[PDB]
């Protein structure tokens, strides 16, 4: 955009679709810590919350 | 993403809406929710209600069909019970000290519940909101 320095433009295979770069970066993130799932995997009053769970984690790459 | 943020009038996922419009009941009030304007994770874009939907009516509809596909109403409880734990774990705050790190309130009210509906120590979980391994050294994270 000819005004703009925070927002990019691709031409997808029907048109063109203008994209605002503001808040890409935190929705993209997703980085849990191990311990984190350690506190929540050593539970003893919830059958079904151990039960779910069996560089750098992203939203993009998944 | 639509987990944890929302834009201006937009919704999180059904289930959360459903599940605070259901909150005044018996067997939920263990799970100890208030409405949608109340959590971080269903107030962002102002949208609490959708025109024409009884968001209660369709949580009865929503348990009649788990009914009908054999998840027991012990686990059914189970995925009511997570959800409100993902409710309360979005209204835990956290305070800037010393050295760029961060500290939970003292007798945080939406942690305690957080910690009552899993089922884990309190303070194993809040020294490891604020807190990392690097590796075997402990490190503070900023806010």
């Amino acid at each position: 955009p000819r005004l703009s320095n925070k927002a990019f433009i691709i031409k997808h295979f029907a048109d063109k679709v203008e994209y605002q770069c503001e808040g890409f970066l935190e929705k993209n993130k997703d980085t849990v810590y191990e311990e984190q799932i350690k506190v929540l995997k050593s539970s003893k009053k919830f059958k079904l919350l151990p039960e779910l769970f069996q560089h750098k984690k992203t939203v993009g790459h998944q | 993403s639509r987990v944890v943020f929302q834009a201006e009038e937009e919704r999180n996922y059904h289930i959360f809406y459903q599940l605070c419009a259901s909150a005044a009941l018996p067997e939920f009030k263990t799970l100890r929710l208030g409405n949608a304007n109340y959590f971080h994770y269903t107030k962002q874009g102002g949208s609490p209600v959708i025109d024409g939907i009884d968001d209660a009516k369709e949580m009865v509809n929503t348990r009649q069909a788990c009914t009908l596909l054999g998840i027991s109403d012990s686990y059914q409880m189970g995925i009511f019970r997570i959800l409100a734990g993902i409710l309360h774990l979005g209204n835990v705050e956290f305070a800037s000290r010393d050295s760029d790190s961060c500290a939970i309130p003292p007798k945080h009210d939406p942690l305690t519940i957080f910690c009552d509906l899993m089922g884990v120590d309190y303070e194993e979980m809040a020294h490891w909101l604020c807190h990392r391994k690097l590796a075997t050294y402990i490190k503070p994270i900023s806010k």
